[PDB]
């Protein structure tokens, strides 16, 4: 049983601009199976009305899934990804680098 | 457009 | 110049939890323009792109009722699958295909595809000549002795040089806006220290369409293929993307590297420099 764990990369749609709205995105790609848990974290909680793209997969057959929403970013305002995975013994959080 | 709906597996 | 269309289902089995779900997305290019997903309340071939909302409801319930025959004849074939394997009930797997056509400028067909996974290892792909198979294992050759029995590939044949490619241009025309604009990526290139004694050089491509796109650090006009760390290209989720490409080096050698650019959507290739 071919198993392959996320690939995750946090980032915005556009280039950060406190007090500007924007999306912020979390992008999970390369994983096998299909089954996975995914939430953006704003200062740790769990944003709600977070959308996700429907699955397709690559030419090497491992899935990948955008999920993001909107928000407008401050200086204080601290935001992460949390994902879960068959492949992970526990969930992974990866903080948006607001320094690229 | 979709390949119709073939034979299973 | 070229397009592409594909179609890409995936079948999963989740014993104890009802049937095995049935998704399917469509693209052309890198643009997705419908889905389907078995698992909706009520599932319906839907519109993700904004040129194809115009085809007429004997479109929508033509895909829609293709759909929902493949979410029966995907649960017989992962069925099939496991007896092939001697594979418990327990257990969960997965089906995927995909396959489609690619055309050139002109619009005739360069090749046709359809390839099949189970559980993330290939299984059985129709060969170029879309006359053949290609079975990866005595599991496949079962599989297709069926699809001879039953003709698939002169089916697939007749779909690939017929209403994929017509279909295809069809889409090409209804979406020539979008779908025949290469946007070019706006670049920069950042610089972060490490240490008093080497740097970080990241190139920067944002905002680009398609996907397809080449970021190549240079150094004394040598490729630095093996000190690239290049990230995977990912969505805005606008319909462009994003890429970087990163290489460290000794601080004050910065001027010896050069990145290198190359985008559909540029009149001429990008060569970049940090500009301090
Ligand atoms: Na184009």
């Amino acid at each position: 049983m071919i198993q392959r764990t996320p690939k995750i990369q946090v980032y915005s749609r556009h280039p950060a601009e406190n007090g500007k709205s924007n999306f912020l995105n979390c992008y999970v790609s390369g994983f096998h199976p299909s089954d996975i848990e995914v939430d953006l974290l704003k200062n740790g909680e769990r944003i709600e009305k977070v959308e996700h793209s429907d699955l397709s997969f690559s030419k090497d057959w491992s899935f990948y899934l955008l999920y993001y929403t909107e928000f407008t970013p401050t200086e204080k305002d601290e935001y992460a990804c949390r994902v879960n995975h068959v492949t992970l013994s526990q969930p992974k959080i990866v903080k948006w680098d607001r320094d690229m | 457009h979709l390949a119709s709906s073939g034979h299973s597996y | 110049g070229s397009h592409s269309m594909r179609y890409f289902y995936t079948a999963m089995s989740r014993p104890g939890r009802g049937e095995p779900r049935f998704i399917a997305v469509g693209y052309v290019d890198d643009t997705q323009f419908v889905r389907f997903d078995s698992d909706a309340a009520s599932p319906r071939m839907a519109p993700r792109a904004p040129w194809i909302e115009q085809e007429g409801p004997e479109y929508w319930d033509r895909e829609t009722q293709i759909s929902k025959t493949n979410t029966q004849t995907y649960r017989e074939s992962l069925r099939n699958l496991r007896g092939y394997y001697n594979q418990s009930e327990a257990g969960s797997h997965t089906l995927q295909r995909m396959y489609g056509c690619d055309v050139g400028p002109d619009g005739r067909l360069l090749r046709g595809h359809d390839q099949s996974a189970y559980d993330g290892k290939d299984y059985i792909a129709l060969n170029e000549d879309l006359s053949s198979w290609t079975a990866a294992d005595t599991a496949a050759q079962i599989t297709q002795r069926k699809w001879e029995a039953a003709r698939e590939a002169e089916q697939w044949r007749a779909y690939l040089e017929g209403l994929c490619v017509e279909w295809l241009r069809r889409y090409l025309e209804n979406g020539k806006e979008t779908l025949q604009r290469a946007d070019p990526p706006k670049t920069h290139v950042t610089h972060h220290p490490i240490s008093d004694h080497e740097a970080t050089l990241r190139c920067w491509a944002l905002g680009f369409y398609p996907a397809e796109i080449t970021l190549t650090w240079q150094r004394d006009g040598e490729d630095q293929t093996q000190d690239t760390e290049l990230v995977e290209t990912r969505p805005a989720g606008d319909r462009t993307f994003q890429k970087w490409a990163a290489v460290v080096v000794p601080s004050g050698e910065e001027q010896r590297y050069t990145c290198h650019v190359q985008h559909e959507g540029l009149p001429k290739p990008l060569t970049l420099r940090w500009e301090p």
